[PDB]
RNA sequence: UUGAGCCUUGAUGUGUAGGAUAGGUGGGAGGCUUUGAAGUGUGGACGCCAGUCUGCAUGGAGCCGACCUUGAAAUACCACC
């Protein structure tokens, strides 16, 4: 049973978490949900072994190997592909980076008939034969082309590398399996696949999520990590819903309770104790209010940011106007001549399924030149705010959270309002000091809206806002964006966002491309699917 | 068939004697064939860990009553002192690329520590099939001469399977039962030397003696 | 009250620590100071732990 | 009526590329089937749905290893699991 013992994590001014001490492991799914901000992928890589906790210790077995899901895509850019995926098991890796090395200096003397002879065996026995093919009908199972996935890690497309990084991560047969944000940005079927295997071996996953539909179908126990401690309730995402809420439920009612007893109790004390001859009378309650002590009642880590857009200047009749549409760069032109026009105050939901043009149409739109598109123009007093789905380039800087956010305070807009914008999001002066690549990816996300207001845009772009975010920083996103009444072009990979905030609906078909009037309700209906 | 009707001949819950196991699987053994008998002993280990494993050789006293052609991989003077040795191999890099590249294998792999051109050559075959030389199992050796007993006397070479169950052959059904007894304890006892050191409980849980068509039993 | 108590372990092999506070709201990282220790009678790197 | 466990018995554990839903060992390579077949007369169970398991037999005495592409070989069959 990996076991952790008392960890107490604390980054920069508040602990994440404190004096954490659980035992995992004896073959159970474990969810691993919390707020957007609590620290929880700290307390996976503190589990894993790659940085060391503030307090306490974590042990593990040391024949039991962990699998970790590392986010360090092109890390492996140098070799190719058949073998990084197989690198993730790292006892039999090693092997090989051996038996490749002693081999090539001439020759084979009577230190490596001993060294290198008895080296094969931990190549039998850690199955180095069976490894390729048995990742290769692995690499497959996720996608990665069907015959061709091999070659130059920089040959397969920077769009969808990093499925070979998540296949990596259950190659190896592993015990512990520690997938940190497996399905972000991902598809649906080869989700379902995913979910499908998962539960096929017998391992010990942690799996950190936020929708509900993986950690169900792959989950039999959950964490929280909320008010700084992880609880485990037995069950599924339904299940961990109504157990939290009844108990906190129940814990506001006990506070109602002890609160009622208290105040009379101290009413009686007040009337009383200063008597003159009466004064006795108050100190046998005067001691029973010291016993309710009501219990304390630490704040809920979910909040909701109060995401509110505002328009500086409005515009009227065309937003844009683009014609001329026609690029491609490998297999052929994923958008071949596509009209479409803009009325002010309409939203579009252009989605793409994987890897269609459904971010390069946007990246053009904003700007990315060279297309066949020689019709692209924009309205006169046009501002535009931009949610690309890259945030690395904005923070590849030593630039502190605030100074960050200070690059475009408006003629108006003071340290006042730089820091309220903020603190309207909930950011703390506690952390209004540290540097900006060190913030998850919803903080990076939330923190990019900081940005969208200032420029107060009247055309928003947004490809795939919701990435990495937890279900009350969609749903503040569901009920500020709708009440915008600039322009809008967004694409939400999800369904759910869509349907209830789509306008007209605009994707890409791998040959073609469609367009269509009303909602993704009635473009369902069209479509026949239910 | 047969096997409805010697399901019944055959009890599987009983223990019988090892002299009286190897008589009912004499009298069990019916196709015609030379039905190399065997044994499965069940070591009590865990093959989760490397260190627990029990990869060996041992030559048995009578033998296994057949002959393997071990194919030397050597080079220089190592391949030389073969050559009179009585083996049925010529160690060389192109006898061993080439030469090697469409044979299937040999018995045993030649101890070729002197030259370097049996290292890797065997490939997904050669190593697919355990044909490759270790020193644990004693086929990487500078002795090719002493090798050569071992090569044409019967070295067994066991390794476990996944599980923790070690089969090998103890002989032949021609064998005679005086010559088999101490066939299998030979084995037997080399396992118990073998033994690793953190092997806990009780490590032979079952010896299942056994023949390649007739019926298998435990003994002790 | 805030300013609650560390130790600073020995760094030179043996079992030997100073005693001091440190407020853990302003820094967040350990300390680093060089430290006499009497143990091996030089001065070696002191780093805290508890 | 049903839980927990054990002995025994019997099924299931395919992509590619290959004849084809090959678990690992490795014993062997020629064995299974006519105290009644490969295929045919015919149900149900399982299923990545292409296929396996299964009453008997009018007729029945004939099918599977060598080749082959594979990291590896085949209910030719038994073993210990
Ligand atoms: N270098 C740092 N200095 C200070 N605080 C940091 C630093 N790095 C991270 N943090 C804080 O640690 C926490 C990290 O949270 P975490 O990464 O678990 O977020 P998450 O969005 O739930 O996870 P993920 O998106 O990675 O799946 C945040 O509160 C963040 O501010
Ligand atoms: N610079 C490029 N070089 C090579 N191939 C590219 C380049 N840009 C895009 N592609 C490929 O063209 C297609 C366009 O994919 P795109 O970048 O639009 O991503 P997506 O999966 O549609 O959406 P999103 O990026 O919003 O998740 C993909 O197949 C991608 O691999
Ligand atoms: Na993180
Ligand atoms: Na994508």
């Amino acid at each position: 049973m990996l076991v952790s013992s008392n960890v107490t994590m604390q980054f920069g001014s508040k602990p994440l978490f404190e004096n954490i001490s659980v035992k995992f492991g004896g073959g159970n799914r474990y969810g691993l949900i919390g707020a957007n901000g609590s620290g929880k992928s700290t307390f996976m890589k503190i589990l894993g072994g790659d940085l060391e906790p503030t307090l306490g210790n974590v042990s593990l077995d040391p024949n039991e190997r962990i699998g970790k899901l590392r986010q360090d895509q092109f890390a492996f850019e140098e070799f190719t592909v058949l073998d990084t995926v197989i690198m993730g098991h790292k006892e039999l890796w090693e092997v090989k980076q051996e038996r490749d090395r002693i081999y090539a200096l001439p020759e084979m003397s009577e230190e490596d008939g001993y060294k290198v002879a008895d080296l094969e065996v931990k190549y039998g026995e850690m199955d180095g034969y069976s490894a390729e093919a048995r990742a290769g009908e692995l690499l497959l199972g996720v996608g990665i082309p069907v015959e061709q996935h091999y070659g130059p890690m920089s040959e397969v497309a920077p769009g969808w590398k990093l499925r070979v990084l998540l296949a990596q991560a259950l190659f190896a047969d592993p015990d512990i399996l520690l997938l940190d944000q497996p399905t972000n940005n991902l598809d649906i079927d080869t989700i379902r696949w995913l979910e499908q295997v998962l539960n096929e071996r017998d391992s010990t996953m942690i799996i950190i999520s936020h929708d509900r539909h993986f950690l169900n179908m792959v989950c039999t126990h959950m964490a929280d990590l909320d008010y700084g401690e992880l609880r485990v309730y037995p069950g599924n995402y339904d299940e961990y819903m109504t157990a939290a809420t009844q108990a906190r439920e129940r814990l506001l009612a006990d506070n109602a309770k002890k609160k009622a007893q208290i105040a009379e109790l101290q009413s009686f004390v007040s009337r009383f104790s200063a008597n003159a001859s009466k004064s006795r009378q108050a100190t046998s309650r005067a001691r029973q209010i010291d016993k309710i002590k009501l219990e304390e009642v630490k704040a809920s880590s979910r909040q909701n940011p109060f995401i509110r857009f505002e328009q500086d200047k409005k515009l009227f009749r065309n937003a844009l106007e683009v014609e001329g549409l026609t690029k491609g760069f490998d297999n052929g032109p994923l958008f071949k001549n596509l009209n479409l026009l803009l009325e002010v105050g309409e939203k579009l939901a252009v989605l793409g399924t994987n890897g269609v043009g459904k971010s390069t149409l946007l990246k053009t739109l904003v700007g990315d030149l060279q297309p066949d598109s020689g019709t692209v123009k924009w309205s006169e007093n046009a501002r535009i705010g931009y949610y690309a789905q890259d945030h690395e380039y904005e923070f590849e800087n030593d630039l502190t959270v605030f100074e960050w956010m200070s690059q475009w305070k408006q003629e108006g807009d003071d340290e006042q309002a730089v820091r309220s914008i903020l603190g309207r999001l909930l950011f703390s002066q506690d952390d209004i000091k540290k540097p900006a690549k060190v913030l998850s990816g919803g903080e990076k996300g939330r923190m990019l809206f900081g940005k969208l207001m200032m420029q107060k845009p009247n055309i928003l772009i947004m490809d795939q806002p919701t990435n990495h975010l937890d279900m009350e920083s969609i749903e503040s996103l569901n009920m500020a964006l709708e009440l915008y009444q600039g322009t809008l072009i967004f694409v939400s990979h999800d369904r759910e966002f869509v349907s209830s905030l789509a306008t007209r609906i605009l994707e890409i078909t791998p040959e073609r491309v469609i367009d269509f009037s009303g909602n993704y309700e009635d473009y369902l209906r069209s479509k026949g699917i239910e | 068939k047969r096997m409805r009707v010697i399901r019944e001949k055959v009890d599987a819950t009983k223990q019988y004697d090892i002299n009286e196991a190897i008589a009912l699987l004499k009298e069990l053994a019916t196709a015609k064939f030379v039905e190399s008998v065997d044994v499965a002993v069940n070591l009590g280990i865990d093959a989760r860990k490397s260190d627990q494993n029990v990869r060996g050789a041992t030559v048995l006293p009578h033998g296994t009553g057949r002959s393997v052609r071990v194919a030397v991989f050597t080079q220089g003077a190592n391949a030389e002192a073969a050559k009179a040795a009585g083996a049925e191999l010529v160690g060389m890099e192109d006898l061993a690329d080439q030469i090697k590249k469409g044979e299937m294998n040999f018995d045993v792999v030649i101890a070729s520590p002197d030259a370097m051109r049996v290292v890797g050559q065997l490939g997904q075959v050669l190593g697919p099939r355990g044909l490759m030389p270790n020193p644990k199992v004693g086929t990487v050796t500078p002795n090719v001469a002493e090798a050569v007993k071992n090569a044409k006397a019967g070295q067994v070479r066991y390794r476990n399977d996944k599980n923790g169950i070690i089969h090998t052959t103890i002989g032949k059904v021609d064998f005679d039962a005086d010559k088999l007894k101490e066939n299998l304890e030979a084995l037997l006892v080399a396992l118990k030397k073998a033994k690793p050191t953190q092997a806990k409980g009780v490590y032979i849980k079952k010896v299942s003696i056994s023949t390649t068509m007739g019926a298998g039993v435990a003994v002790d | 009250g805030i300013r609650e108590k560390i130790k600073l372990v020995s760094s030179a092999g043996t079992g030997h620590f100073y005693t001091t506070t440190k407020n853990k709201r302003t820094k967040p990282e350990k300390l680093e100071l060089k430290k006499f220790d009497p143990v091996v009678r030089q001065h070696v790197i002191y780093k805290e732990a508890k």
